[PDB]
């Protein structure tokens, strides 16, 4: 069910992504509900597509990960540790990742570009 | 179907040749289209294949650089131009119809209404 | 047969839907496609029907009230040159006005209908205005008209309209010649009650459409292939004249008329009205049997607005008398008289004056189609009975609307191909 | 060449090669905002229903849910060549959800797979 | 790091570095009709680009030929020489030409994609 994962491991809660989405999309009140939806569903999306990952629910990348984000291994980060209290975790640094994720992408597809060029 | 190749029949090694088909018995853009060599007392082997619409093209590894296979819906033509012939492509050149189909036809990979041969030798 | 599903997105399919249309003021036709169309089901005439309702209440929100009138007035006889048929319709009557002071009165006369005005007993007075004891009456503004501009219907992005162009086609079921478009014809929003004016014509013969043609309950529709002219007037040169009852509120009435008083006639070609009734009768003859002897008679009694012909002329609201038409066993000039506080679409609390318009009006319409409502008895014999009749306005929309049905695009769609991913 | 649904009535075949000339046409007071914003939401749970599915970008997508018998068993021939997709639509009714979760499922384990896949050094 | 349009002087082959700067940058009833024109103009870019093919990319490349009659420039005078608007004021009433044919070309691959992934 609709965020019936949120209080499972992540490893678990990986699996329903479909099932937290399609929630996202669905008298002046009413209209102005709908086009926010809609504005922070295609800022989401955007936000993805700029990152190499438009079209997927689990994109994987090229930004290593540095242990100054979260020194925790991946036993305890996916079995012991739900998302809402990995989100709180690293909330800090989140925008800093998100740059460097951008950065790959921008690096990416120039040397795609090169790589078609031949 | 009355597929007739008219295409040549002596050509130099080293040298290039064209051959083509012409149908007039059924749809020509319905159906794929291949070259199939016989060799003379060594049996059938089939050379190119091109598909209903003629963006795809497939080759055996030895002609892959050499041979180039298209097809025409307008006029009913298929072509094969081949460049760089050696004595080993000495042989009888028939067309043929099938061998694959569209995602929204039927299964074939089989060869059906085969051509009369057009004879290419090298000397 | 090692198939796998494929989805497809652009497909060509769609599903009955009803939604918002676009009011403004092209056609692909579909080969092989039959759709089915139910006139009586379309939502795009319940759409026009309130959006005609809003934007009608809307146009007399910004204008003058009258609530500084509807007080009682002192009526006498017009003294002119009147004829017969005039007698006791049109009444000089006095009252006591305010003006752009609070504390001063004027004593103005005017010429009212006597369709608008109620007798009343008191004092220094003998009537007063109809609807001022319940609602109340609001001038329409001088500055705006209410002419038929004719408005178009368009889907919104992701629906289509369909348009059955079958020249026989009777409002219902399977259409074989259909087209697409985003936006309707130009639709002329005119009012009438019992002829529809200014319509469209078929292309052959003469369209009978009915919900039910059995049920004597439902209204028939007939669409004409040919027009009829419709001649009008009121052959009065009213002068009009204008007092202000407050602040920047101006009142508008009839002040008097130059010349001998007569009536408002409309005449009806009896060599074109003729032969229209016969054909008209031919096509009832089509789904009532042979043997059954057609005959037409005047609608029944009740209400004006529904027992008479109130087509819109000008700016004056002429309510016809249709009894010279639609009698018969199967140049004709009906009085046509007039009225000024009018409960337009059959509601109180809503009451609207009709400002006189200057000089004469001499109307020249199309009557392209009318409303039957049978004999309501449905008498077992060879002499069903035809009478005209109205109805809650909203076939006059039919009229037009019939051919058009309001669909939702599904571009997204399953089929099985050899297609296997990866 | 044949207009916004000139090939509604042709065979799926046919009607499958004008996918662009439809999608171009799904996008283009207050009842007139409505009317955008409900545009807007069917195109995004459209576009959102493809996402789900792995076929973002693409308007011909090929999957790995094979077909039942049970919800059509015409070949190929008969429903790309004889049939309509009005006709094919309603055919497959009360069948389509039944392959969207399919289709849904079939993702979520390619998505899983092609992450494990990844993942080898 | 030069901002919203901050590149839109610089020449092409560097304003091509700050595609994702301008694309962060494109998201009563006045503020509704502004919001949903927005969203409008969005969607109806996203769109076109995934009927070429090109859904999620900034820089994508096609399958179509340059044509001379387009623009006869080299790349190093298109890219080093010259700006985006300079690009866009020279090529005006030809891109719906270059639409149409990208158009065509992403429904040919499509087809091709698939007749090749319905072999056995
Ligand atoms: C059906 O259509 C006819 C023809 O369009 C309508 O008659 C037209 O009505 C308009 C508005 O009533 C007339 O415009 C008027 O013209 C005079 C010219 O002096 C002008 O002073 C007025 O202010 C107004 O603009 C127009 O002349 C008239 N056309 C003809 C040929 O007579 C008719 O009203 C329609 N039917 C119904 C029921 O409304
Ligand atoms: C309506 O009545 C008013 C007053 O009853 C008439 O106005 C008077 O008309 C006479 C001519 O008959 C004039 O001599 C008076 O001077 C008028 N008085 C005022 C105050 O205007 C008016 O003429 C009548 N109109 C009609 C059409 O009968
Ligand atoms: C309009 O108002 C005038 C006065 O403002 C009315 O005429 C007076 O009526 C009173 C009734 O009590 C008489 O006593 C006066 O003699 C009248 N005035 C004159 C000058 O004779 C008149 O009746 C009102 N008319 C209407 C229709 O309401
Ligand atoms: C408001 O006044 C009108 C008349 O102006 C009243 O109309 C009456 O209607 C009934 C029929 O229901 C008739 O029998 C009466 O003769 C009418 N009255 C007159 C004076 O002719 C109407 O009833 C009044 N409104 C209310 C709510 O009572
Ligand atoms: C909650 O924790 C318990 C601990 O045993 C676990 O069994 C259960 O599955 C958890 N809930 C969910 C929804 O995963
Ligand atoms: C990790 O983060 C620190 C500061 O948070 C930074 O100095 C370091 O360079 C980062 N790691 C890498 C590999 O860049
Ligand atoms: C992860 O770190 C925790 C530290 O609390 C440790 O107890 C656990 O054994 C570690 N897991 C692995 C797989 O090394
Ligand atoms: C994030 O920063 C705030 C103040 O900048 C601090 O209070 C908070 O603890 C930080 N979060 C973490 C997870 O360290
Ligand atoms: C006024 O008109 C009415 C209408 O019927 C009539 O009965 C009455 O006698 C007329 N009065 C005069 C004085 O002409
Ligand atoms: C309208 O035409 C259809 C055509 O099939 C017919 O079935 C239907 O009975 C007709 N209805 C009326 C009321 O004439
Ligand atoms: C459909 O209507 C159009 C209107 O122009 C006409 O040309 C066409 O012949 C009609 N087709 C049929 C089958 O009635
Ligand atoms: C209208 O229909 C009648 C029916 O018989 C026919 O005689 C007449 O010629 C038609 N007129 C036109 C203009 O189509
Ligand atoms: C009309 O209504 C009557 C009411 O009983 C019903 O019997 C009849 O079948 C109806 N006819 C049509 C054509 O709907
Ligand atoms: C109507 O017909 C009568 C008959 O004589 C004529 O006097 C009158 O002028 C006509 N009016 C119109 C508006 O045609
Ligand atoms: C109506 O008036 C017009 C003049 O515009 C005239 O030609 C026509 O014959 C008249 N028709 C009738 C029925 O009076
Ligand atoms: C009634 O008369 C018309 C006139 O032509 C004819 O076509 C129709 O068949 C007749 N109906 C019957 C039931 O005989
Ligand atoms: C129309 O005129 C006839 C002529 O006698 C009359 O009987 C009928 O009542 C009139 N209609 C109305 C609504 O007054
Ligand atoms: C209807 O027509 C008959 C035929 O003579 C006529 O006597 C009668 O007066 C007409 N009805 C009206 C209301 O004029
Ligand atoms: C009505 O009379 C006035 C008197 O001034 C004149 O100006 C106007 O033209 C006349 N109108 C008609 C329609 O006779
Ligand atoms: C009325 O019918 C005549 C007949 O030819 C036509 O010329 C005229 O345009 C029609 N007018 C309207 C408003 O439909
Ligand atoms: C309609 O059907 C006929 C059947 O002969 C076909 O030839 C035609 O192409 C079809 N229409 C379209 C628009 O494909
Ligand atoms: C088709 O659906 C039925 C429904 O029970 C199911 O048993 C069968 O396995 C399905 N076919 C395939 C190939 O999975
Ligand atoms: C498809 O099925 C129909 C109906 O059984 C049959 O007539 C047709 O020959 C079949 N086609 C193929 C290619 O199997
Ligand atoms: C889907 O279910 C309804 C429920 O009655 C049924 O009428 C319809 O025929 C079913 N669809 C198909 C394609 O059989
Ligand atoms: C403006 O032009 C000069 C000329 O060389 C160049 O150096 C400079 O970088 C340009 N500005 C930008 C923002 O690139
Ligand atoms: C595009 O190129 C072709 C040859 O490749 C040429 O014939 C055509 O004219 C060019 N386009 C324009 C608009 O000139
Ligand atoms: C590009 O064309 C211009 C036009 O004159 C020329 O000056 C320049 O040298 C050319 N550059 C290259 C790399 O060909
Ligand atoms: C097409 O664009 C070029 C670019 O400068 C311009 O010169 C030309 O006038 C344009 N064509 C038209 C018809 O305006």
């Amino acid at each position: 069910g609709f965020l019936g994962a949120a209080g499972s491991t992540m490893g678990a809660a990986s699996m329903t992504l479909t099932v937290q989405a399609r929630n996202l999309l669905s008298g002046i009140k009413q209209l102005q509900a709908r086009v926010l939806a809609v504005e922070h569903y295609l800022r989401d999306q955007q936000l993805l597509g700029i990152w190499g990952c438009s079209g997927k629910l689990i994109c994987c990348t090229n930004v290593p990960w540095n242990s100054s984000w979260s020194n925790r291994n991946l036993s305890e980060i996916w079995d012991n540790m739900t998302w809402l209290q990995w989100d709180k975790e690293i909330s800090n640094y989140t925008q800093i990742i998100y740059g460097l994720l951008e950065e790959s992408q921008n690096q990416q597809e120039k040397n795609e570009q090169d790589l078609l060029a031949l | 179907v009355q597929l007739v190749e008219t295409g040549g029949g002596l050509v130099q090694p080293g040298g290039s040749l064209k051959l083509s088909c012409r149908a007039s018995g059924y749809t020509f853009s319905s159906f794929a289209m291949s070259w199939v060599r016989q060799a003379p007392g060594k049996g059938l082997e089939w050379v190119s294949l091109i598909n209903d619409r003629g963006g795809l093209t497939f080759y055996v590894d030895s002609v892959k650089g050499r041979f180039t296979i298209s097809r025409d819906n307008s006029k009913n033509t298929l072509s094969l131009q081949m460049h760089s012939l050696r004595d080993g492509d000495t042989a009888v050149y028939y067309c043929a119809t099938g061998g694959m189909s569209s995602a929204l036809q039927s299964s074939k990979y089989y060869f059906d209404f085969w051509g009369q041969g057009a004879l290419v030798t090298v000397s | 047969e090692n198939l796998w599903v494929t989805v497809y997105y652009g497909v060509p399919v769609w599903k009955d839907a009803e939604t918002t249309l676009f009011c403004a003021s092209q056609e692909i036709h579909l080969e092989n496609v039959t759709e089915e169309f139910n006139m009586w089901k379309n939502n795009m005439v319940e759409q026009m029907h309130e959006d005609i309702i809003s934007l009608w209440d809307q146009s007399l929100k910004p204008c003058v009230k009258l609530t500084p009138l509807c007080v009682g007035l002192q009526c006498t006889n017009v003294t002119n040159n009147i004829t017969d048929d005039m007698r006791g319709e049109l009444k000089n009557c006095s009252f006591n006005a305010t003006t752009e002071l609070r504390n001063k009165r004027q004593k103005v006369y005017s010429l009212f209908y006597r369709l608008d005005i109620v007798p009343m007993v008191d004092l220094w007075t003998n009537y007063r205005l109809i609807s001022c004891n319940t609602s109340a009456i609001t001038q329409a503004c001088p500055k705006v008209s209410f002419e038929p501009i004719p408005i178009h219907y368009c889907a919104p992005a992701g629906f289509a309209i369909l348009k059955c162009k079958d020249k026989k086609f009777n409002g219902t079921g399977p259409c074989q010649n259909v087209s697409t478009v985003q936006c309707t014809h130009g639709i002329k929003p005119v009012v009438s009650t019992q002829l529809l004016l200014n319509g469209s014509l078929a292309e052959e013969e003469v369209i009978i459409r009915s919900e039910n043609i059995t049920n004597n309950a439902k209204n028939i529709l007939v669409q004409l292939n040919t027009s009829v002219q419709i001649n009008c007037t009121r052959p009065n040169n009213n002068t009009v004249k204008s007092i202000r009852i407050g602040p920047g509120q101006a009142f508008y009435y009839t002040g008097d008329i130059i010349g001998d008083i007569r009536q408002a006639h409309c005449n009806v070609s009896k060599a074109t009205w003729n032969e229209t009734l016969g054909k008209v009768v031919k096509q009832l003859r089509k789904h009532f049997g042979n043997n059954t002897i057609i005959r037409f008679a005047q609608s029944s009694g009740g209400d004006l607005e529904v027992t008479t012909h109130s087509f819109n002329c000008g700016g004056e609201f002429f309510y016809c008398n249709t009894s010279g038409l639609f009698n018969s066993t199967w140049s004709i000039t009906l009085p046509c008289r007039i009225k000024q506080i009018i409960n337009m679409w059959q509601r109180i609390g809503q009451a609207m004056y009709a400002p006189p318009i200057q000089g004469v009006i001499r109307c020249v319409s199309n009557i392209t189609g009318l409303i039957l409502t049978r004999d309501g008895g449905s008498t077992n014999s060879t002499t069903e009975t035809f009478r005209p009749g109205g109805g809650d306005m909203r076939d006059n929309w039919r009229s037009e609307l019939y051919k058009y049905k309001v669909v939702k695009i599904e571009p997204l769609g399953v089929a099985p191909t050899r297609c296997k991913r990866r």
